């Protein structure tokens, strides 16, 4: 009628927010290598050989690495996978059933382990959006946005303080933590260069370590403190994986205290750092609260090749605000590493519709 | 224009940009068990959406006048202000949810007028 | 702009009543992009119901509304002692946003 | 669990500039929390001055060329401090200033329209008698 | 907020009780917000503090919502308003030792 | 019949296809490989059907969708339009010509439907 | 309801089915045998839907497709057409009668659509 | 036109009769317990965890337990299953190829056997209808009807005279036979209480047996004979499974002559009845005409727990009509037990259509 009647659109890039469970996308190497957990291989959905991505132009889209909801499913898939998977001989679950310490005893075979890349695909609809800017502080906007059907080549590693074999930061490092300089939050930084660590004890390089400390110290100064000196301190203290660092070294987990690495004083105004590691047989379980026990290694001196990419560590927290800044190693939460892999995305879905209130008046 | 390639104040060019996109709405032991079930579920969901699309009272695109009166409580649009430009998100989900409420009402009313006239006309 | 005019200015009521508070506006707003700001005596204005009638889990369900074209009658049922205040229907739709006239609820 | 604090009491000369603050406890950054600045005639209604969305210094056409907004972003040791610059403080500029911190990351529940966002919380209120 | 009395040299326990029965990232602190201890979900991270050898958390009650702190060989210097950082509704416990 | 005639071209094929289209309906254990082929066949058929559904003719054997088969293409005498039609090498050129008019036709009726849909405004 | 009434026949079934149709939406490890049944079910449902799609009514519960339910079949009084309807033995005969007019109806509307579709000329 | 044109319905609870094969619905416990026939476990289709049922209101729907057609597929599934299944060492098939007695010799391993519940699901469409009335005499109407997508929790047992571990009757017992008091048909009654029989010989209870004889005798009087006395007689005579009773006793089949049980005189106007059973090694095959041979039991005294629910027995047939009624044990046909499990259903299917001849005249 002479009044406004609205139109019906179709095939629109409009969207509606979605809250759901995505699925793993890792090739079914299930049949040939082995199904002994090598990092997604029990029954995981294969990867689309053609990853789709459409860049979004002039879309000032913001992203928070704390409210993803894509993150929510990854740790559930990983815990379920480690359970079906590489098994310790000792399982401990203290529960009040003050509490009753429960125990589950099974076999613990050891195999050569290596993380495999896991893409994350969505069901029909559920558009995923990839932030591709340079200055991304975790809880920040993104000028360069590009939607995707499935995630990129994410190579996650369940690990301690420094993320192993993962993604990279933007041009030096990127301070992506919740708070930048609060003495109450965990610092969430990822590397930009794959720091090769050779473990036989680990022959940690010194020039690359001094360079990563220099790039991070300059970024911390750019984030906080114009004329300030930032010095590094030794370990914070705690469990084995807290003082030392757990990482995939040919399946095993050597434990070198990273206290002989963080003692560099940088100024605003060299063959191998062979740290003492430990043979891993009994450690606290990282899945839940308890302990584990595994099979002895097949090698006395264990060789492995690993590239470490990430920087999550603790801090003193004194004031000591801009006079000097002091940071200590540690951290590497399972909940936070879980958030740290999938940090630039969100899921939205849509049906082909949208309006314009007009006086077009067509029959039906 | 593009798949999210513009940024402006709201209401009309989105009808126009979606008009252009809709004018060119086509863009033109071994091998396999898990992927096929996902394709089947996707086509079942798409076709279920299409039959529900088929039971509607508009059947037209980007310019449609289905029978519910977007009443004066909802109508504030000036005549020439209806078709100018439109991007805007939190505002959009509320706009989009408003789009759907008119949609269900509209198609229910045209289904009601089509059915009402169907019972009453009787068009020899 | 769009001059909001909250109707009435003053009204008398007891505790446990249902009174509709109109809000004039030259333009209607689809879905009521007008936030009611209850400025209680001794407190800054606050958010009562986002989106006119949407469900907010921080404010009790005693606050409800209705929209009639140019007017927006917030039908607040079960009035209480804290409900005796000066609400503020503010359109956060146009640029800039404008307040209404204000409605005082008294004994 | 989130409280907003504005500047204190300020009395400026006729034909001067002002610099009021907006501290935001429990707030991360202006990138996620854009602040819309609104003035208030003493005792009267509140007139929206402008905004600093995505670190954008702007104001309304009635306030353009006289009001620009800077919001010094700090987190952790110091809450996000949203400043306000109003030049040529005449006696008519006697007003009560106001800021508003609301999230910009949440983008599908009901908080904002073309910059003019839902004003969830407010500060104290700064009565400035330009004399 | 809770006020707890005490004497020098007593095994005291300071609970960190949340509302939901879950184990989250908690942070035990002194009045100066210095990290006493916390967790990485499944580990005991004795944060940088003076009571490193005194304070100790219980493992079995984290899933039960409690992230306590047990102090052995209590001191007047060990008496502080310890900040129970959990769910942003912090039950900052008070300790009196004189 | 299903290729049961042989004659000079253009019309009875519209008529024989008209008759065929008038009667267009003709009315460890057991299986994994055949089901995927049936699924791919119905996916391809339905994808073809939705593309069939986004057309501007929606009708069979006689249709006048809006593109002008212009005089550069139009040479058909009035009564010569519907007589008889088989002829292969000539047919793929005829059939490719059929499709070019098809895409143009449906694009034009979609264009007139859309153009009128913007302009009419039909109360 | 889903078989929640019992009365004499012909109309309220058009009405009860009208209400139901008005709300026609009601809104080593894990699996090989169930998937093939789901695939066969959707192949059968979609094959039924495409055959549903090649019809001449495309409308629900009130439809005038072109076959004349002639006086040999027509005995219905005007107001008696829409009152109430349940009744089984009588129903398959009624339902089979429903289908005979359906095929004839859609064939006739397909025939009038095709015939007009040959003759019109609707420019 | 001014004439009547008919309407097109959609989503209708109209139906058309169907004649087809339904499929078994029993969980694939295939992978964990074992595939050694435990009663559906070779390749049976699993059960829908959510059985669907919609009650039909005011539908006086009749049901015949002799013309089901759902029955038709169950024995075919059961015979095919016993063939793939628990195997005798001796197979006999006399056939004129006067006839030539054929023989097939294979292995006969014995396992603990227990019947598992088998739901019966239908293909797309094929609506099944569940009679849920109280007074159901087999060949009778049903006021309370409720359609289903799949059958209920049917626990069938291939057995003799009294049905083991099955369904229940309505409030005492129910005389569901073809004919009630014809001396030419088999009496088809099911129990209402699970009569627990303990076999070590079987310690048959006496109070429960007297109660089941009392409930059945009163129902027989209600069906036929106001002032009549019904007395029970001993076995009819015949084969081992005819005089005695075959039943699943831990996989084996003890054989107690039920002649010491049926001697109760009821009037219209007690520790354990330990009957003598037999160790089963060679019996006539119940599948077809022939004999069998199995492996010796693993126990000298075989323990088992079984609840028997059903009453199918023979009769003298004299007249002796209302003076006194006398019935003898026996019966339990494979064809009739097959009909006795699926006795309240029928299968109908539909396409969404139906008419109203109107003068609505809509374009197309
Ligand atoms: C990685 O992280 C761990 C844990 O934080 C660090 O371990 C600390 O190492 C320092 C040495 O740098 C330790 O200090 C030493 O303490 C020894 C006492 O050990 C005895 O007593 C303890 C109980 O207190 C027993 O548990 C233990 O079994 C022993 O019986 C001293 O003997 C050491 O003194 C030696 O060196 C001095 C140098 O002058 C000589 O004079 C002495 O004679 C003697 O030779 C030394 O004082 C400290 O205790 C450790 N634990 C902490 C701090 O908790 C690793 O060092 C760190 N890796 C690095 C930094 O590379
Ligand atoms: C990044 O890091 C910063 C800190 O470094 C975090 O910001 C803090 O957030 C918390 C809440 O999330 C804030 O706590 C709130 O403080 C308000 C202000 O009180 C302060 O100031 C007054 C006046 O000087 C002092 O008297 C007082 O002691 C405080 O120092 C309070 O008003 C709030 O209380 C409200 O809630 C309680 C709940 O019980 C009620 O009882 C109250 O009545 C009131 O309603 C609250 O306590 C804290 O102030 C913030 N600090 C800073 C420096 O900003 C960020 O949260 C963190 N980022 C993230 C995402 O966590
Ligand atoms: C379950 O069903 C079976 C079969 O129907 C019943 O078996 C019948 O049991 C009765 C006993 O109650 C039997 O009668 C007995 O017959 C014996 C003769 O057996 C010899 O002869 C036969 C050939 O006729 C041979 O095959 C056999 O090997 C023997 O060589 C008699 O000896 C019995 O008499 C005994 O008792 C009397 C009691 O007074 C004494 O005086 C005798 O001296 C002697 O001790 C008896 O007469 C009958 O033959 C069986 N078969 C039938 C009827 O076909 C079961 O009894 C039944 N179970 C019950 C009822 O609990
Ligand atoms: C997290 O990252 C985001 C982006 O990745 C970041 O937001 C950016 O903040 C900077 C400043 O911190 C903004 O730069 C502004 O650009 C405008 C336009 O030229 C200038 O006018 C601004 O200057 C104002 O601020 C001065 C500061 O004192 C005032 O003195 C002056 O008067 C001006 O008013 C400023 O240079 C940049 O635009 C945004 N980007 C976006 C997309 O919003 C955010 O700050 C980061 N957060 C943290 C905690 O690091």
């Amino acid at each position: 009628a002479e009044n406004l009647w609205v139109t019906v659109y179709y095939g629109v890039p409009v969207w509606k927010d979605a809250e759901t469970t995505l699925f793993c996308a890792s090739d079914a190497k299930a049949y040939e290598t082995e199904k002994h957990n090598v990092w997604a291989t029990h029954a995981c959905v294969p990867t689309d050989p053609n990853p789709q991505e459409i860049h979004l132009e002039n879309v000032t889209e913001e992203f928070n690495m704390w409210k993803n909801n894509m993150v929510e499913q990854m740790h559930t898939d990983i815990i379920s996978l480690w359970d079906q998977s590489l098994k310790p001989c000792v399982k401990l679950t203290p529960l009040c059933v003050n509490c009753n310490t429960s125990a589950i005893t099974q076999a613990c075979p050891k195999v050569s382990f290596e993380p495999i890349p896991i893409h994350y695909c969505a069901p029909a609809g559920f558009a995923i959006l990839k932030c591709k800017d340079k200055k991304f502080n975790g809880t920040g906007p993104c000028p360069s946005v590009s939607t995707v059907q499935c995630t990129h080549g994410i190579k996650p590693v369940v690990s301690t303080q420094l993320l192993l074999n993962g993604s990279l930061a933007e041009e030096e490092v990127m301070i992506r933590s919740e708070n930048i300089t609060n003495n109450a939050k965990n610092i969430l930084v990822q590397f930009n260069t794959p720091v090769q660590i050779n473990c036989t004890h680990c022959n940690v390089s010194k020039a690359t370590w001094n360079e990563t400390l220099g790039k991070v110290v300059k970024q911390l100064r750019k984030h906080f403190g114009n004329n300030t000196i930032i010095r590094f301190a030794n370990s914070s203290g705690g469990d084995l994986e807290v003082t030392t660092h757990s990482f995939n070294c040919g399946g095993e987990f050597f434990y070198c205290n990273t206290s002989g690495l963080f003692n560099s004083t940088w100024i605003s105004n060299n063959d191998s750092i062979t740290l003492p590691c430990r043979i891993k047989q009994i450690i606290n379980m990282w899945q839940r609260i308890g302990q584990a026990m595994y099979a002895p290694p097949i090698q006395g001196v264990i060789r492995c090749v690993s590239n470490i990419t990430g920087l999550i560590l603790t801090r003193d927290g004194g004031s000591t605000n801009s006079t000097t800044e002091t940071f200590r190693p540690g951290g590497g939460d399972m909940r936070d590493n879980w958030r740290s892999e999938l940090y630039k995305y969100k899921v939205v879905k849509i049906e082909p519709l949208g309006v314009a209130p007009t006086r077009c008046k067509r029959r039906v | 224009l593009g798949f999210l390639g513009a940024a402006g104040s709201t209401m009309g060019a989105a009808s126009m940009t979606l008009t252009v996109q809709a004018r060119n709405l086509l863009s033109g032991t071994v091998w396999g068990i898990k992927q096929l079930q996902a394709r089947v579920l996707a086509v079942e969901r798409y076709l279920r959406d299409q039959q529900l699309l088929g039971i509607w009272g508009c059947s037209g695109k980007l310019i449609c006048c289905t029978n519910v009166p977007w009443n004066s409580s909802w109508s504030n649009r000036n005549l020439s202000e209806i078709w100018d430009n439109m991007t805007w998100l939190q505002w959009d989900k509320e706009i989009s949810n408003y789009t759907q409420i008119i949609y269900g009402l509209l198609e229910e009313s045209q289904n009601q007028q089509e059915k009402n006239e169907q019972d009453l006309l009787a068009l020899d | 702009d769009i001059q909001m005019t909250q109707s009435p200015s003053t009204l008398s009521a007891s505790i446990g009543d249902t009174v509709r508070i109109s809000c004039r506006a030259s333009q209607s707003i689809t879905g009521n992009w007008v936030a009611w700001y209850q400025q209680r005596p001794g407190k800054a204005p606050r958010l009562l119901i986002y989106r006119g009638a949407a469900l907010l889990g921080g404010v009790p369900s005693r606050f409800s509304g209705s929209a009639a074209g140019t007017d927006f009658t917030l039908t607040i049922g079960n009035l209480q002692a804290e409900d005796f205040g000066t609400f503020y229907c503010q359109q956060y739709d146009t640029y800039p946003g404008t307040f209404g006239q204000g409605t005082k609820v008294e004994v | 669990q989130i409280h907003l604090v504005q500047s204190g009491t300020e009395v400026k000369k006729p034909g001067s500039s002002v610099t009021v603050s907006c501290k935001a406890y429990g707030v991360n950054t202006f990138g996620l929390y854009a602040v819309n600045w609104v003035r208030q005639a003493p005792g009267q209604s509140l007139e929206y001055i402008g905004q600093i969305w995505r670190w954008k210094s702007s104001a309304s056409h009635h306030f353009r060329g006289r009001v620009l907004i800077s919001a010094v972003d700090l987190t952790g040791s110091s809450p996000p401090i949203s400043s306000l610059e109003i030049k040529n403080l005449t006696s008519d500029d006697t007003a009560v200033y106001f800021c508003t911190t609301t999230s910009t990351y949440d983008k599908w529940s009901g908080l904002h329209h073309d910059g003019v966002m839902a004003f969830s919380s407010w500060g104290q209120g700064t009565l400035i008698s330009v004399s | 907020k809770k006020v707890v009395l005490g004497k020098k040299g007593d095994t005291v326990e300071l609970t960190c009780t949340a509302s939901q029965k879950k184990s989250i990232q908690f942070h035990w602190k002194n009045s100066n917000q210095i990290k006493i201890l916390g967790n990485q979900g499944s580990f005991l991270t004795k944060g940088p503090s003076k009571l490193n050898d005194r304070a100790d958390s219980r493992r079995s009650l984290w899933d039960q919502g409690n992230f306590p702190l047990i102090i052995k060989n209590l001191k007047i210097e060990d008496s502080d308003t310890y900040i129970c950082e959990v769910e942003d509704q912090k039950e900052e416990v008070q300790l009196l030792v004189f």
